[PDB]
């Protein structure tokens, strides 16, 4: 790694004040940050450990807001007694990610900010054309092996997929990201606006100033969140990112799907809310084939690249089967 | 069971306790004083020259002592290749010139005082290239094809027999690049002192390491000491050292200090070879009853521009069934890639995969049950060698495997068996591995405390050599084998050959069985010949060795520790082995120092056999595949340790599961880079991928195969598994996937 | 250029002054001379480095020794009691032959101890899933399930 200088922050505001300085980076769990430092894509001259900030560790489930601070680990959220019952899609987006060891390390704040698994992005010593890493240098994946790359939200500059499972469940259910600057004030960002499309600027992933730090997340507590599932398709059965995944939920009110929520993981540059599959199923009773045919509407915005065409076939099917699994609960 | 736990018992691993508490020390966990840390540099282009290399920013960083490249070189001699009688799988010599023959090639090493300093400074070396057009794939234009003619199979007349065959199956079967990926990365500690070098090298063959490192350094073989008591597995990837050890050795000699050099996990993909990609065009002629009268095969595999290594797809092709006319020819394709290396069952694995999928296609062309088809082709002898089998239980493997699996209830039509949203499929394949033999030696010592120590240079790579050599000696020493200590994996120990070709359990158990018999005779003689012994005058025929003591049938007795006190220390050390008693010592060195002196029985064809049955669950929407049930019946002959044998069996099967479902090398066609080189993008089976596995032992002791009665084990479990999984996926779906692996994109 | 920290490793204090880049994994191996924890990948993809930090299984290759300041680390060398009887997990691993080469075994064993404490030992499949974060290339998985099922039973008494 680069010979970084190690600094420990004693408050959220001092972490935001130190983060703002010229290439400094927060360290929470390390399972992304430290890995990409060894890959060579991260070389912060100053690394700021934020564990031992006790203010960010609060967690509670309510009748209205599920609320957790940024330093809550993946395991703590998933193991909370209400998580599986109140938010199955959130719970499923957790235990189906990484390994138990990683989930014990991984904070919710760092989980949202995890980076693409694009093989060319992660090997800068070999491939020097990455616009996300190295603005203006090109994209090595366009003419390379794009099997892992995006069929939705892609630009000419970056085709990288956002690998994370948790954000997919949050984006479906309209979570809010709360962030804080060095002077202590607070911004609340709807999560679908928190993740940015790469466009011509793949190096800007999130709506976060260098000024700012993620302090907390909150999710609306809804009967759509209560009846939900996270379905993850992958090559092997565990310890891998999704080839395709969908978080889905709805409330059944008067024998009818209402507040249908659907989001697509693993196929897009950012967690992708499928709004037209939702609208097509709203006011509709849960049934096998109408769910499957409505899911195929995602194929009107989808664009296959050379090696990722299988993701086009998977996308409507993981949407359908995640919905089918949701309608089996209550 | 039985208290001494002799050969044939199923006991716990004698090395188990030091492994479960973290005491056992692998290669780089040893502690020389003030060691330096090397980090290897690898090329980023497939073909060309190094036009510009500037290390000054690396030499200027913290703690960096040296950077060795072709611009700041150190002599490394081209080693003698394995095929020429040497210890070298790869003859590549790093930092001797600017030529780039493949991507990821070792072009240098950075030596620093701490590991963190060496890692950082290695990233600061700037390398520019002048690239030349690269041959990325074996099918590219301009790729030279070298036939392996000495391995051609010309048997009967295949052209005539195929022309008259009623039913012909003609298809191509491919396997991708695969990587052994043992959990212990390739790493070493090279310590050069005063004209000698000691190297801590994870090794399956320590005599081979000693030969190649001496050749690299240009010194006598006796001047190299290799210390490898524990290995984190090679599965074929650590029989012989690779060039990162060469760089570690010459650096240690130049700096006159110990150097710890670890390949990073990504660097182990191009720092040595895995299984090269293979392709085989396989034609089966048969009469309409299913009986096969002809087989024609044309296959090839990748190899580097430098070394000729063949992964030969004909290994099992004429062995398995009763076919009098077989034509097989294999060629290697020289491309820009690292020199290939062994992976579990080399040449046997891809040969069985193509053959045993082709049988399934022949079975569906004639609508014969696949098992029934293997019986109609049963070979009552070896048709390739025209020799009788020594022992072959394959029929009992078919029957006991089919019974346990429920194969009699199979509905032949693909997609017929379904549960919920999963398509069910059932598949089966034959498997085999050959019996090889090599001589070897061992020493047994009675300590002053009355304890036994067994010494052999053979390796325990996780196979259990530590355990079975203690069981062998216990049979003649009258003590429990758990009290016998075994020392292994060091060139200071008695001669031993490679652990490869699944031959070493039989070779070493034979060598220790002789040494232990000789130890028994020595102890009884001492009790009767030592005048201070309470047994001082008595006949040896009436002595027995029991429970740590020598006891006369007249009732008087002498303990083993008491005999140690009465005996000269040199008489308490006994040597034995399976070399001819008259063979000069120099030839005993040469035999174990190369790979070409292995023997097989004349007059008998001796092989292990297996029957593999698999149930897969294919998701109807997603095309994902899961292995629900595995039933295997294996003939390994006599099992030296049935519990360690099962661990080998299921170990090979799980590796075969990764081969079929997930493992693939991914090469970028533009640059020839392997871009999935890491354990995240190169998928090996995860605990959740593997169900409960049933293994059935159908074997009987075969003394025409090995002296001690066992046959091959270590590599048997993988053979044919990938074909049975493909046959099962077809039965679930209706799609033949002839290229591995079978991933969801290929299903839907 | 250097940092100072104290670490609780298997019940003993360890003050260190080190390059801040040193991972917990290499602090145990290269510094404290506790080599039981293994490095198979170093990027967090394997789990041979699994240790316990404050009772929880983590990957020491992705943990900086700086992050372990004032923390309780339990490596494989600390599972034995003060007299050094084998932990039930360690003994069931030998009896059921849950290892072959032994290199993934320390991480396998530490991950299984925490897996049991976490309550993930309830069934064979549950063990498979929540042990999947430890790769074994030797293929000892079926025996790892046996060893963990048996050890969870013994510990419940
Ligand atoms: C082998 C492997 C497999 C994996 N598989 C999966 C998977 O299947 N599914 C999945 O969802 N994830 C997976 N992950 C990723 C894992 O979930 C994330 O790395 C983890 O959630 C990141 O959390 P962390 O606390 O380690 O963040 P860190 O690694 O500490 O930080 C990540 C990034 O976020 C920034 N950051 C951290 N905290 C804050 C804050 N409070 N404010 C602003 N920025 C911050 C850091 O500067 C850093 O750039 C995998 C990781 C590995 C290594
Ligand atoms: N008749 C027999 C023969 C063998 N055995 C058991 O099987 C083991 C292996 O015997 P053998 O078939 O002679 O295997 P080798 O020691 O000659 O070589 C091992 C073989 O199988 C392997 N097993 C491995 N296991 C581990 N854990 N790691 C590796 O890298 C391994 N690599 C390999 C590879 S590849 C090979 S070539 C013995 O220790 C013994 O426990 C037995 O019980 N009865
Ligand atoms: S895809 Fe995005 S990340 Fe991957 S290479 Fe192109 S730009 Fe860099
Ligand atoms: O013969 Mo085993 O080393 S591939
Ligand atoms: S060494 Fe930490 S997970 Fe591989
Ligand atoms: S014991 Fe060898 S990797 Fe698991």
């Amino acid at each position: 790694m680069n010979p970084f200088h190690w600094k420990v922050a004693q408050s959220a505001s001092e972490a935001a004040a130190l983060k703002q300085q010229s290439g400094s980076q927060i360290l929470a769990g390390g399972t992304t940050q430290l890995d990409l430092m060894k890959c060579g894509v991260f070389n912060p001259p100053q690394l700021i450990g934020i564990n031992g900030l006790s203010e960010l560790r609060s967690l509670s489930f309510d009748n209205d807001k599920i609320s957790a601070g940024a330093l809550i680990t993946m395991s703590q959220l998933a193991d909370h007694p209400d998580c599986q019952q109140h938010a199955p899609a959130i719970y499923g987006s957790l235990w189906q990610a990484a390994s138990p060891q990683i989930r014990n390390m991984a904070t919710l704040g760092g989980n949202l900010r995890q980076r693409t698994r694009c093989a060319y992005y992660r090997d800068p010593a070999t491939f020097s054309a990455c616009n996300k890493r190295n603005p203006g240098s090109g994209c090595a994946a366009r003419q390379g092996v794009n099997s892992n790359h995006a069929i939705l939200g892609a630009s000419d500059s970056c085709i990288a997929v956002y690998p994370g499972d948790l954000a997919v469940a949050l984006v479906a259910f309209d979570a809010v990201v709360i962030v804080q600057n060095p002077q202590g004030e607070t911004r609340r960002i709807a999560i679908d606006d928190f993740f940015l499309l790469p466009g011509e600027t793949p190096d800007q992933e999130h709506d976060l100033r260098d000024d700012e730090i993620i302090v907390a997340i909150e999710v609306p507590q809804t009967a759509s969140l209560q009846r939900s599932h996270y379905l993850k398709v992958r090559d092997r059965s565990s310890y891998e990112f999704a080839a395709a995944s969908a978080a889905a939920g709805f409330t059944l009110e008067n024998g009818v799907m209402r507040q249908v929520h659907i989001a697509l993981g693993g196929v897009a540059t950012k967690p992708w809310r499928a709004t037209r599959v939702e609208q097509a199923l709203e006011g509709q009773p849960f049934n096998e084939e109408t769910v499957f045919q409505a899911a195929e509407l995602i194929n009107q915005e989808t664009q296959a690249l050379e090696h990722n065409a299988y993701k086009v076939k998977l996308a409507p099917r993981v949407i359908a089967r995640a919905l089918m699994a949701a309608g089996e609960i209550a | 069971g039985s208290p001494i736990e002799g050969l044939g018992a199923a006991r716990s691993r004698g090395d188990g306790r030091v492994k479960v508490i973290g005491e056992a020390r692998y290669a780089i966990e040893h502690q020389p004083e003030n060691p330096l840390y090397g980090v290897v540099l690898q090329s980023t282009v497939a073909s060309g020259r190094i036009s510009r290399l500037s290390a000054e920013k690396a030499l200027q960083a913290d703690g960096v002592l040296a950077v060795y490249t072709h611009l700041n070189p150190l002599k490394i001699n081209k080693p003698t290749a394995i095929a020429d009688g040497g210890a070298a799988q790869s003859t590549y010599t790093p930092i001797q010139d600017d030529v780039i023959i493949h991507n990821g090639q070792n072009i240098g090493i950075v030596i620093a005082e701490t590991f963190e300093q060496a890692t950082w400074a290695a990233s600061l070396v700037e390398i520019e290239y002048e690239t030349t057009p690269a041959r990325v794939f074996a099918t590219d234009e301009g790729v030279e094809a070298k036939p392996m003619s000495a391995q051609d199979i010309d048997l009967g007349d295949a052209a005539t027999a195929m022309h008259s065959a009623e039913v012909r199956i003609n298809q191509r079967y491919t396997t991708p690049r695969e990587y052994n990926m043992p959990m212990e990365p390739h790493a070493c500690i090279a310590h050069w002192h005063e004209g000698q070098i000691t190297v801590w090298e994870p090794s399956q063959w320590v005599a081979g390491a000693q030969v190649e490192i001496a050749e690299w350094l240009g010194i006598e073989t006796e001047k190299v000491r290799i210390i490898s008591p524990y290995v984190g597995g090679g599965f074929g990837s650590k029989p012989v050292p690779y060039t990162h050890v060469a760089l570690a050795s010459v650096a240690s000699r130049a700096l006159n200090r110990p150097v710890k050099v670890s390949l990073t996990r990504p660097q182990t993909f191009t720092g040595l070879g895995g299984r090269p990609a293979t392709s085989q065009q396989l034609e089966l002629g048969a009469s309409r009853d299913g009986k096969i009268e002809a087989i024609i095969q044309r296959s090839f595999s990748e190899t580097s521009l430098i070394d000729v290594f063949a992964e030969n797809c004909s290994k099992v092709t004429a062995r398995m069934y009763a076919v009098s006319n077989v034509s097989a020819q294999h060629q290697v394709r020289l491309i820009n890639t690292v020199t290939p290396g062994w992976m579990r069952a080399p040449g046997e694995n891809p040969s069985a995969f193509g053959l045993e999928v082709a049988m399934d296609e022949l079975a569906y062309a004639l609508d014969i049950d696949p098992l029934e088809l293997r019986l109609r082709n049963w070979a009552d002898k070896d048709y390739q060698l025209d020799l009788p089998w020594s022992t072959r239980r394959l029929k009992e493997a078919y029957q006991k495997g089919a019974e346990a699996f429920g194969w009699d209830k199979r509905i032949m039509t693909p997609r017929s068996m379904r549960e919920g949203r999963e398509l069910i499929g059932w598949g089966m394949a034959s498997g085999t591995y050959p019996v090889n033999r090599l001589p070897a030696e061992a020493k047994i010592i009675l300590t002053p405390q009355g304890r036994f120590v067994v010494q052999c240079a053979g390796a325990d790579i996780g196979t259990g050599t530590y355990t079975i050599l203690a069981q062998t000696a216990a049979d003649h020493l009258g003590v429990g084998s758990e009290t016998i200590e075994v020392e292994l994996g060091d060139t200071a120990l008695p001669r031993a050959g490679v652990a490869g070709g699944s031959q070493l359990a039989g070779n070493l158990t034979a060598a220790v069985n002789d040494t232990a018999k000789k130890m028994r005779e020595r102890l009884l003689a001492l009790a009767s010949e030592l005048p201070a012994s309470p047994l001082s005058g008595l006949p040896v025929s009436q002595f027995t060795l029991q429970d740590g003591a020598i006891q006369h049938s007249g009732g008087s007795g002498l303990s083993l520790a008491q005999l140690a006190t009465l005996a000269p220390p040199d008489s308490l050390s006994v040597k034995g082995g399976t070399f001819p008693d008259d063979m000069p010592q120099s030839e005993r060195d040469k035999i174990v120092r190369n790979l070409n002196d292995m023997s097989r029985p004349e007059a008998f064809s001796a092989h292990s056999w297996s029957a593999q049955f698999v149930e897969v669950r294919v998701d109807e929407d997603f095309g994902t595949i899961r292995v629900k049930r595995m039933v295997a019946a294996l003939d390994s002959g006599r099992l030296y340790n049935p519990k360690l044998a099962r661990s080998q069996w299921i170990g090979g099967m799980i590796m075969g599961v990764g081969q079929a479902l997930m493992e693939e090398g991914i090469v970028d066609p533009r640059n020839g880079r392997v871009i999935n080189n890491n354990l995240a993008d190169y998928l090996v089976p995860v605990n959740g991928d593997i169900p409960s596995i049933t293994t059935i032992n159908v074997g009987e002791p075969d003394f025409e195969a090995t002296t001690m009665g066992g046959k091959a084990v270590g590599e048997l479990g993988i053979v044919g598994v990938a074909a049975a999984i493909s046959n099962a996926v077809f039965h679930a779906t209706g799609k033949r996937v002839r290229g591995l692996p079978i991933t969801l994109d290929k299903i839907i | 250029e250097r940092i100072s920290l104290t670490m609780q490793v298997n019940g003993q204090p360890y003050p260190m002054e080190i390059d801040p880049r040193v991972t917990l994994l290499d602090a145990l191996r290269e510094h404290l001379n506790l080599t039981g924890t293994k490095k198979g990948c170093d990027q967090g993809q394997c789990g041979a480095c699994t240790v316990l930090v404050n009772g929880q299984r983590v990957l020491s290759c992705l943990t900086l020794a700086a992050q372990a300041d004032g923390a309780e680390v339990t490596s494989i060398e600390g599972l034995q009691s003060a007299s050094g009887e084998l932990h039930p997990v360690q003994r069931c691993f030998v009896e059921n032959d849950a290892f072959q080469c032994g290199y993934c075994t320390p991480g396998q064993i530490m991950s299984a101890v925490a897996c049991i404490k976490e309550g993930h030992a309830g069934s064979d499949d549950e063990i498979r899933e929540y042990m999947s974060g430890n790769l074994c290339r030797c293929g000892a998985y079926p025996h790892i399930i046996d060893a963990i099922k048996q050890a969870a039973a013994e510990m419940a008494k």
